[PDB]
C-alpha cells in the first residue's frame, strides 16, 4: 500500500508506554477468595478491568484499587500486596430497617460508603415496605463491599471481609427535606450495627514479600494499630544506615473520638497518620487510598509541592454529602495539627444541595520530636522527606567521581601529569556542588565553612587503624523556605 | 393543595374507573314482534 | 439521545435557583404545634405553598 | 434625631396621605447598632450598615 518499500514500519497500537513505569506504589489491602491472585505476593497492575477476577468483587483492596485508578490517572506503577482474611473473623452484618406503607411521590436516595455506591429509588403514592426493600436490594451496586439480603423490612448487610475493617458502614438518607426533591412518607431508616469485631489478620512479613524493590509510596487499607506499626518498622528499615536504602513513605488512617486518635500518633516520621472523626461519612480505606495517590502522581516527578490547599489537595474521587457540622471542631483541629496528624474538611459546605470533594490540610508526618528528645520540625512536612531523599540521591551520584580515583593523603603534591587528587581538592569541588545547588535543593547556607566537612579515615580513626581510600564527609542542609500562613490584620480608621 | 404528582403516578391521584359494556336483556328493536311477556331494555330500563 | 443529529449536547442543570445559594437568610421564630417541622433544627423553604402544613 | 443618635434604624410613611388612606413604610439611616469602638472611643466606622459588608 505504497509501504511496500520497507523505508518505513509503521505499528500502529493503542497500547503503548513512553515514559518508563515510573513513580511505583503500592496498595495493601485483604481481598476475598473470589480473586485468581496469589496472596502474600507482590503484583502489578495495569487496569482497573481484571482486578475484579484477580482480588475478587467487593474487597477492600478492590475498592483502593479502584480509587487508586480514578485519582492517579497516569504516571504511575500500581502494585497490590493481597493478604487475605483471617481465621477467626466474624463477617460485620448491619441491619436497615425501613416503613410507612406510603403516601405520596417524590425520590427516596440512599448513600453508603461512598457516593459511587449511592441508590435512588422511585417510591411512589402507594407501596409497601416489603417492595421499598426489594428495590432497594435490586438498585444495590454489586461493586459495593456488602452483601444485601432483605427481610420485608430488615435489609441484612454483610461485610465482605472478616475484621475490624468493617465496623466503619454509615448510611445517610441526605434526602429528608433535603430542599428538593420530596420524599414519600416512609419512615426514618434506622441504622443499628448488630455485628462486631474479631480480630483482622498480622502478616508481618514485608521483609520477604519485598527485599529490595524499591517502592515510592506504601498505602494501608486496615485499622489495626499493629499492622501499621509493622509497617512502620519496615519503612524505617528502608531508611537505614547499614543497607543501601529504598527511601519510602506510608500512608494510613485513624478513626475514633479525639483521645483515641491522639493515642494511636507516636514518633513515627515514617508514616502519614490521617486522623478521620467518628461520624465520617465515606468510607476510611477510600479516602486514605485516594490521598496515598494523588500524594504518589503529582509529586514524583517533583518532590518539593505539599499536597495541600484547595487547588491540589483535592480528592476529587470521594465526595461526601453536605453536612454543617464539620465532624472535628476547629479546637479538635488545631489540636490534631499540632500533634502531627493530616486532618480533612469539606472544599464546599454548600449547606444542602449536593455532595461535596473532602480536602486535606497540612501534608505533614506524624515526626514531633527528634531522636534525643528536643521538638524540631526537620522532618515535620512530607515534602522534606522527599526532598532529604532526592538529594541524597543526587549526592550519591555526584560523589561517583571519586570512587576509583587516585588520592593523595600525605604529601598533598599531586606530580605532574598523573590525574590525582587530595582532600583540599575535594572539599573545595564539593563545597562549590553544594553551592551551585542553593535554590533547588538547599537554602541560603549560613556559615558553609562548617557545614560541609571532609575527613580522611587516618584521623577520624584512632592511632594505626586508619585504612588508605576511606573518607567521611559531614553536611549541614537546609531545604529551602515556602510560603506559608499570612495573617492578615487589616483595621479600617474613623 | 394541588400536589405534584410524579413520573408514574395517575393510578394513585385518581382511580381510573374503568369502562363497562353490558348489553344483556336485548336491547329493544321495532324489527321484532315480541309477545306478552318479553322483557326487553330500553334506555337502560327493563321494560 | 440517540436519536439527535448534531455533536453538541447540553446538559440542562436539574433545577433552577443558581444564582442564589449564596444568600443565605435564616428567619428564627416561633411555630403553632399544627406545623410537621422539627423544631431547634434549621431547615430551608423552597417556596410559599407549604408553610402553613 | 435623638433616635438617629444612638444608632436605632427609624422608619416612616413614604408618601403624606392624610389620616386613613393606606401608606407605605420606609427606612432611614440603614445604620448598625455600633457607636463607641474598643477602649471607650468614639468611631463611624461600622455605623453604616453597608461598612460590615464591605468589611466581609
Amino acid at each position: 500500500d505504497a509501504l511496500s518499500d520497507g523505508f518505513v514500519r509503521l505499528c500502529i497500537d493503542p497500547s503503548l508506554n513512553f515514559f518508563g513505569e515510573g513513580c511505583k506504589i503500592l496498595v495493601e489491602g485483604q481481598m476475598t477468595d473470589d480473586g485468581s491472585a496469589t496472596p502474600d505476593a507482590v503484583t502489578c497492575v495495569t487496569s482497573e478491568l481484571d482486578i475484579i477476577e484477580r482480588f475478587g468483587q467487593g474487597s477492600v483492596l478492590t475498592e483502593s484499587l479502584r480509587k487508586v485508578f480514578c485519582t492517579c490517572k497516569s504516571g504511575v506503577s500500581v502494585y497490590a500486596l493481597p493478604r487475605e482474611d483471617a481465621a477467626a473473623g466474624v463477617k460485620a452484618v448491619y441491619t436497615l430497617t425501613i416503613a410507612g406503607p406510603a403516601t405520596t411521590d417524590g425520590r427516596v436516595q440512599l448513600y453508603m460508603g461512598e457516593a459511587e455506591y449511592a441508590v435512588d429509588i422511585g417510591v411512589d403514592a402507594g407501596d409497601t415496605a416489603t417492595d421499598i426493600a426489594a428495590a432497594i436490594v435490586a438498585a444495590i451496586s454489586p461493586d459495593f463491599p456488602y452483601a444485601a439480603t432483605a427481610a420485608a423490612g430488615v435489609i441484612t448487610l454483610t461485610a465482605r471481609n472478616a475484621g475490624t475493617i468493617g465496623n466503619h458502614l454509615s448510611v445517610i438518607y441526605t434526602n429528608l427535606g433535603s430542599c428538593t426533591s420530596v420524599t414519600p412518607e416512609g419512615v426514618t431508616v434506622t441504622f443499628a450495627q448488630t455485628t462486631a469485631g474479631s480480630v483482622n489478620p498480622t502478616p508481618n512479613d514485608y521483609a520477604t514479600v519485598v527485599n529490595e524493590c524499591c517502592f515510592a509510596v506504601y498505602v494501608l487499607s486496615s485499622d489495626d494499630t499493629d499492622w501499621q506499626e509493622n509497617l512502620r518498622d519496615w519503612i524505617r528499615s528502608a531508611w537505614d544506615c547499614s543497607k543501601p536504602q529504598c527511601f519510602g513513605h506510608g500512608y494510613v488512617f485513624n478513626k475514633g473520638t479525639l483521645g483515641q486518635v491522639l493515642a494511636d500518633g507516636d514518633n513515627s516520621a515514617e508514616l502519614s497518620r490521617l486522623a478521620l472523626p467518628t461520624t465520617y461519612p465515606v468510607l476510611p480505606y477510600l479516602t486514605n487510598a485516594a490521598y496515598g495517590a494523588l500524594s504518589a502522581c503529582s509529586t514524583c516527578n517533583n518532590p518539593e509541592l505539599n499536597i495541600q490547599g484547595q487547588t491540589f489537595g483535592l480528592l476529587s474521587c470521594i465526595n461526601m454529602p453536605e453536612s454543617c457540622t464539620p465532624g472535628w471542631t476547629f479546637g479538635e483541629v488545631t489540636q490534631l495539627q499540632a500533634n502531627g496528624f493530616v486532618v480533612s474538611g469539606p472544599s464546599t459546605t454548600s449547606g444542602q444541595g449536593n455532595y461535596t470533594s473532602p480536602y486535606i490540610y497540612n501534608d505533614v508526618t506524624n515526626y514531633l520530636r527528634d531522636e534525643k528528645n528536643r521538638p524540631n520540625a526537620t522532618f515535620r512536612d512530607a515534602s522534606s522527606r522527599r526532598l532529604a531523599a532526592a538529594t541524597g540521591v543526587a549526592l550519591a551520584e555526584f560523589l561517583q567521581q571519586f570512587n576509583g580515583l587516585a588520592v593523595f593523603t600525605k604529601n598533598t603534591n599531586i606530580r605532574t601529569g598523573i590525574i590525582g587528587t587530595n582532600p583540599r581538592l575535594m572539599l573545595g569541588k564539593i563545597r562549590k556542588w553544594a553551592q551551585d545547588n542553593v535554590g533547588t535543593l538547599f537554602s541560603e547556607f549560613d556559615n558553609i565553612n562548617e557545614d560541609i566537612q571532609l575527613l580522611t579515615d587516618f584521623e577520624v580513626q584512632p592511632k594505626c587503624v586508619g585504612q588508605p581510600g576511606i573518607f567521611h564527609l559531614n553536611m549541614r542542609y537546609r531545604p529551602p523556605v515556602r510560603g506559608a500562613r499570612i495573617n492578615v490584620n487589616m483595621a479600617p480608621a474613623l | 393543595k394541588l400536589r405534584p404528582l410524579q413520573v408514574g403516578g395517575v393510578p394513585g391521584c385518581a382511580n381510573i374507573p374503568g369502562g363497562e359494556d353490558c348489553q344483556c336483556w336485548p336491547e329493544w328493536t321495532a324489527d321484532n314482534g315480541y309477545f306478552f311477556g318479553d322483557v326487553v331494555q330500553q334506555g337502560g330500563v327493563l321494560y
